């Protein structure tokens, strides 16, 4: 048995890190919390300090009010009552409003007036924070990548629940919000297409959650294979390229005659990801308004 | 209609992607060249990129990629076949002369430096407030290699301060001096630490740090290439 | 046929089989005996796929597709023609995805790196054999087991599923979809931010995992690790696929009615199994 990198053999702690201050308004940061044992035998222990702020809050809070929101009506219809509340957790659900009301806002609560409501608060919960990431790698003076790349996955929320519903006339077209409620609809859109498995924008989304999947494994254990020179110290291997990033390069050029960088496989990691659900908000925005069957379609072509 | 439209913009654009991305991950070890050193004829489709320049922190100076290519170092190495596509057999020592799976690189010879400009690497014994805070402590424990003898013993634990996480185990070897296994590489065990690698007679071999209180980027690649390369090249010892 | 810093690393050794007789490479290839192997069962297989296609009178690609042998064929053997040849390149598949595996693990004994790989690929190749093998054994039937075609194998995908309602009941399906979702997240995520450390906004330095370590604290509180990260995704990894291998050998052999109805244990719990009103009562 030899070390596999896994988990440590022993943690070792010093005074707990504030972080880099570059132009960051310590003032709006946190303060340091526990430290964790547990967490820290795979990774950091350190627990917080986090920068909250305005933006920040305005998201976390009304990130409650989208989940209460929604909490509120899962009780009206498990009556009150816990035990039912309880049991039936996966089978409530706050459906939208009903075809007749269009893409008014007039529908009434126990009509699909709620969901308005909650998806609204949804809305500003996740867009505040969006500008939240951009905001914090600035104050770092970093790129604004993982701002980038975290708005990919927001067009296919975007999609979802707004564009598509918008562009087929009625807030009905959105999305459920409950457990099993919401994967009824999946199954559904489905069904009602044509088969999905017709849509060629589907398809590749697959091929790239499928390859995000094939690259991050390649990726976590080709570093580990390697972290015996260093190897998780990626940034400096790209500014001195050291055996770590060479035996890491070459075991995959004897492998696939073909190989990369310490710094350009992550050029492949964030795009092979971010193409996940960028081709998926596709397939999904042209199913329903320029494409009714998938299959009729596949046959055609236009 | 639409749909056909739009799906083939989208393969006209993974291809410039998949053109991008890979005359990206061509800014080192590029242009290839023959096993002589000498340009090879065919460099493939893909053309090297413009080059592009990191600005090291802590005024540590640039860094321009695609650049010149040079290993600023002797390969103790000799063919084996007349033509190309064979092993290319050790002259010496693999070990001492850094072939093969002992390969080191020839990286600067300062230490990384944190976020703050400070050695990113200690010995804990002058790091503050570290300590040993979940696990075994190996300080102590008594080291031994792949033949089943004591090579030395564990005196302190190298850490790395903002990452808080050991990565060397300085030993102390018969004559009292030090060396730095990778921590990586060693498994701690209840009464002593195991090193698989390499074996006893080999531990004075590891190649030494000067000052003994800060690893550099360079001497770190000898120290772990070493103790890798104990991994074929030791064999010839390594009972168990 | 060699990148800058290649030559000191093609030194002799790290093979498993056959000692010094295939150690040695072809381009940037390496071979090893086992490289012979994946050669020999790919092109074997290849030309069973090829005269498979033929005896289907097609040569479309869109089209061709080896289907196994019929339900009444049970798990024995089949004609050529009728699931035949798909049992057979079944087992070409098979070795030439074990001999790779093993070939990584010689390049991996040569550069003296850690077997995480080949050990990351064994699990892939344990999913297929769950299609192809474990699930169909214990179901008593190679006609289990999906075709091999480009839309022809998605029907698969969609019968199987369908055969049990929405397939989305599946509990595990359930759980191997929350992994592989977390993943693409992670990868997103990972790459994101390594590459806005080392490519700052213009003219500025290049940050440091410090910086990293700093940005996800302010953001979520917490910042896993370089070292963590990289342990996040093999993990993430190899679970969606651990949960996807199970939620199939669970699916025909302990559970073969509707997965929806599944879900009853749960709604059946004498404390509130008939307390009136919800959405079950
Ligand atoms: C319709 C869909 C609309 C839906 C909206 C969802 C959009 C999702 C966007 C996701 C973006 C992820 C990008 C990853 C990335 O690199 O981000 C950093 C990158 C740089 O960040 P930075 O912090 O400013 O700079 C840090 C360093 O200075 C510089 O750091 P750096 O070097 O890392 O960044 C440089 C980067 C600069 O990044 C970009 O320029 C991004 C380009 C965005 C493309 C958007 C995709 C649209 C999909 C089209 C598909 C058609 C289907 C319909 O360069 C690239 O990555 C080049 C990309 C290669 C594209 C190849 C195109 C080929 C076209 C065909 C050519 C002919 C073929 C020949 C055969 O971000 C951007 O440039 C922003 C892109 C956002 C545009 C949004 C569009 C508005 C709506
Ligand atoms: C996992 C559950 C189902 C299944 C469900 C689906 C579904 C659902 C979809 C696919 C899709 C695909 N599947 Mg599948 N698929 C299964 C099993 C397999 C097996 C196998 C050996 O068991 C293989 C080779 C494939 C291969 C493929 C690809 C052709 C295509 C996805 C692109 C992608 O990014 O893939 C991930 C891999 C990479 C990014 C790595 C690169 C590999 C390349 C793409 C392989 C090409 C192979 C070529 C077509 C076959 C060559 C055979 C010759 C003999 C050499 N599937 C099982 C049985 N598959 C998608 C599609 O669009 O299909 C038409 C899709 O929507
Ligand atoms: C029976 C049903 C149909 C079907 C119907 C659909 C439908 C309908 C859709 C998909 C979609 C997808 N399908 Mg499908 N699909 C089927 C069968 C398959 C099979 C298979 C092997 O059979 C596979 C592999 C897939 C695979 C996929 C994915 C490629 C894709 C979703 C990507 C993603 O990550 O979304 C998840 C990611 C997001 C939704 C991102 C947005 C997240 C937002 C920004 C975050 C909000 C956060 C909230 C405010 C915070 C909560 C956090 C708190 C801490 C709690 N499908 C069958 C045939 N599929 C989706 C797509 O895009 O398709 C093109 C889609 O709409
Ligand atoms: C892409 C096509 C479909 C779709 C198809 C599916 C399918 C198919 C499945 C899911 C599943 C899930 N979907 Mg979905 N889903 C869609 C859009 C969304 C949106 C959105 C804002 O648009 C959200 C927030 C979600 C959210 C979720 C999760 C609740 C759940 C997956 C776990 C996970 O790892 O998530 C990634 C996110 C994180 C790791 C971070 C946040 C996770 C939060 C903190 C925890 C949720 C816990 C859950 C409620 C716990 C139950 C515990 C009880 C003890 C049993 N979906 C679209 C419309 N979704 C899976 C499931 O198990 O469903 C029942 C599943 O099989
Ligand atoms: C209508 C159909 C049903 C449905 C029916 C099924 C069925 C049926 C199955 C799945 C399976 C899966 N489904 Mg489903 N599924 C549905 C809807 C969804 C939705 C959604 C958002 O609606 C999602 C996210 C998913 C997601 C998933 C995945 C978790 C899982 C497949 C991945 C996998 O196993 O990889 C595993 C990876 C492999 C098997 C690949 C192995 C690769 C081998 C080793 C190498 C090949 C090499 C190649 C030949 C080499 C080429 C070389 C050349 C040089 C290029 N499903 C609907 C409701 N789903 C499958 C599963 O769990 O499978 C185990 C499965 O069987
Ligand atoms: C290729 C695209 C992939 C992707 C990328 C992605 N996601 C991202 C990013 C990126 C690049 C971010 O930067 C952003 C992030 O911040 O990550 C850490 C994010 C993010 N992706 C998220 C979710 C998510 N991503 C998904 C998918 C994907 N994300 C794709 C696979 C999915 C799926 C699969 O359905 C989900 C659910 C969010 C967690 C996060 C953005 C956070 C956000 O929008 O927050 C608004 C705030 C709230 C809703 C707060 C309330 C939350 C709960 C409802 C209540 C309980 C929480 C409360 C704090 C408890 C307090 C308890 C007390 C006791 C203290
Ligand atoms: C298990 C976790 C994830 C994972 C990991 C993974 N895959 C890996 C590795 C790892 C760690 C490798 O090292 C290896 C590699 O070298 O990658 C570059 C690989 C790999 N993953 C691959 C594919 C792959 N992985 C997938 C998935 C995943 N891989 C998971 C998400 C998928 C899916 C889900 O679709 C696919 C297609 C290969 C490209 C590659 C291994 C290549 C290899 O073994 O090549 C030699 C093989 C041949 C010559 C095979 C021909 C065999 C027969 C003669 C004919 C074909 C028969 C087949 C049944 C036909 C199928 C047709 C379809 C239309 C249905
Ligand atoms: C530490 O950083 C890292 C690196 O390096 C610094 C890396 O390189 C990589 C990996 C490298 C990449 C470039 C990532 C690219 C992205 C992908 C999604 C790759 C997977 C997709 C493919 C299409 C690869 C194609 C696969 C193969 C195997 C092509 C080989 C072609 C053949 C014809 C097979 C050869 C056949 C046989 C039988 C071998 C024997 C040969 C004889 C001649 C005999 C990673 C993850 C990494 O993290
Ligand atoms: C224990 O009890 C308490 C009280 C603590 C509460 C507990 C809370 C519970 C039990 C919450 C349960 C909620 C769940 C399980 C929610 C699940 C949601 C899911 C699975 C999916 C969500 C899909 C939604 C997407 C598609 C939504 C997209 C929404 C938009 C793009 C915005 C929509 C915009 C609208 C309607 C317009 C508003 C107006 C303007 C300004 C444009
Ligand atoms: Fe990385």
């Amino acid at each position: 048995a030899e070390y596999q990198n896994i988990f440590s053999q022993v943690q070792v702690r010093g005074p707990a890190d504030l972080g880099m201050t570059e132009d960051v308004n310590l003032a709006n940061r946190s303060g340091v919390g526990p430290f964790s044992t547990l967490l820290g035998w795979f990774g950091n222990a350190q627990l917080g300090p986090i920068y909250l702020g305005s933006l920040g809050v305005l998201s976390l809070f009304s990130g409650l009010m989208w989940f209460f929101t929604i909490g509120i009506w899962f009780w009206f219809q498990a009556g009150w009552n816990p035990a039912v509340f309880l049991r039936d957790l996966f089978f409530f659900s706050l459906e939208p409003p009903a075809p007749e009301y269009g893409l008014s806002f007039a529908a009434p609560l126990k009509e699909g007036g709620l969901w308005l409501i909650a998806s609204f608060f949804m809305f500003v919960a996740v867009w505040s924070w969006w500008g939240r990431t951009y905001l914090r790698a600035q104050a770092l003076g970093m790129g604004k990548h993982t701002a980038w790349a975290f708005l990919s996955a927001i067009w296919l929320w975007m999609v979802l629940g707004f564009i598509r519903p918008i562009l087929m006339g009625s807030w009905s077209e959105a999305v459920p919000y409950g457990i099993f409620s919401h994967l009824d609809w999946t199954n559904n859109f489905s069904l009602v297409h044509g088969n999905l498995f017709y849509n060629p924008f589907h398809g590749l989304s697959i091929a790239f959650l499928y390859g995000s999947a094939l690259l991050f494994a390649m990726h976590g254990a080709t570093i580990l294979a390697v972290s015996r020179f260093g190897g998780e110290r990626e940034l400096e291997q790209i500014a001195d390229r050291g055996t770590a990033a060479e035996r890491a390069a070459l075991f995959w050029r004897w492998t696939m005659g073909f190989n990369a960088t310490m710094e350009g496989i992550h050029r492949w990691a964030i795009w092979m990801a971010v193409l996940v659900t960028l081709t998926g908000g596709i397939g999904i925005l042209l199913s329903g308004t320029v494409v009714d069957n998938w299959y009729v379609w596949g046959q055609n072509h236009g | 209609d639409l749909a056909s439209l739009a799906i083939y913009s989208f393969w006209i654009f993974l291809a410039g992607l998949i053109y991008y991305l890979q005359t990206e991950n061509m800014r080192e070890g590029y242009p290839l060249e023959n096993e002589d050193g000498t340009p090879a004829a065919n460099q493939g489709p893909f053309p090297l990129p413009k080059p592009k320049t990191f600005i090291l922190p802590h005024g540590r100076g640039t860094l321009t990629v695609p650049g010149p290519e040079s290993e600023d170092r002797p390969i103790a190495l000799a063919r084996t076949a007349v033509s190309e596509g064979f092993p290319h057999a050790p002259t010496g020592d693999p070990m001492k002369d850094g072939v093969g799976p002992a390969s080191w690189v020839a990286r600067r010879d300062l230490p990384e430096l944190d976020g703050h400009g400070h050695n990113k690497i200690k010995p804990m014994k002058a790091a503050a407030g570290f300590h040993v805070s979940a696990g075994k402590n190996p300080i102590g424990l008594p080291v031994r290699g792949c033949d089943l003898e004591i090579a030395g013993k564990v005196v302190d634990i190298w850490v790395d301060i903002p990452e808080q996480m050991a990565r060397f185990l300085e030993v102390e070897l018969k004559d009292g001096s030090t060396r730095l296994l990778p921590m990586q590489m060693v498994k701690v065990q209840s009464n002593r630490v195991h090193v698989n690698a390499l074996s006893s007679d080999l531990f004075a071999g590891i190649p030494t740090i000067k000052s003994p209180t800060e690893v550099t980027l360079l001497e770190e690649d000898k120290i772990c290439g070493y103790v890798a390369g104990g991994l074929m090249y030791a064999a010839p010892k390594r009972k168990s | 046929a060699l990148l800058s810093f290649e030559r000191k690393y093609r030194v002799p050794g790290g093979t498993l089989v056959g000692g010094n007789l295939f150690d040695f490479w072809v381009g940037p290839f390496y071979v090893g005996f086992f490289g012979v192997a994946t050669f020999f069962f790919a092109a074997l297989g290849i030309i069973l796929i090829a005269w498979s296609a033929v005896l289907q009178g097609t040569w479309n690609p869109q089209l061709i597709s080896v289907y196994p042998p019929a339900l009444e064929y049970g798990l024995g053997g089949a004609p050529l023609a009728k699931g035949g040849l798909w049992q057979i390149i079944t087992i070409c598949a098979t070795g030439a995805f074990v001999s790779w595996a093993l070939r990584e693990v010689e390049i991996c004994r040569k550069l003296g790196i850690g077997y995480h790989i080949p050990f990351a690929f064994a699990f892939a190749i344990l999913a297929y054999l769950t299609l192809v093998l474990f699930r169909p054994v214990m179901m008593g039937a190679w006609g289990y087991a999906f075709p091999y075609g480009i839309w022809t194998h998605l029907d698969w995908v969609s019968n199987t599923g369908y055969t049990y309602g929405n397939f989305h009941y599946n509990p595990a399906h359930m759980i191997a979809i929350s992994f592989f979702f977390t993943n693409a997240l992670a990868l997103a995520l990972h790459g994101a931010l390594v590459l806005s450390a080392a490519n700052p906004e213009k003219g500025k330095e290049m940050r440091t995992p410090d910086h990293e370590d700093t940005f996800f604290r302010d953001l979520v509180g917490y910042s896993i690790g370089t070292l963590g990260i990289h342990r996040l995704g093999l993990l993430l990894s190899l679970s969606a696929v651990f949960f996807s291998a199970l939620c199939m050998i669970i699916t025909g052999t302990i559970w073969f009615d509707q997965w929806v109805d599944w879900w009853q244990w749960w709604v059946k719990l004498p404390w509130w199994a008939n307390i009136p009103g919800g959405i079950n009562g």
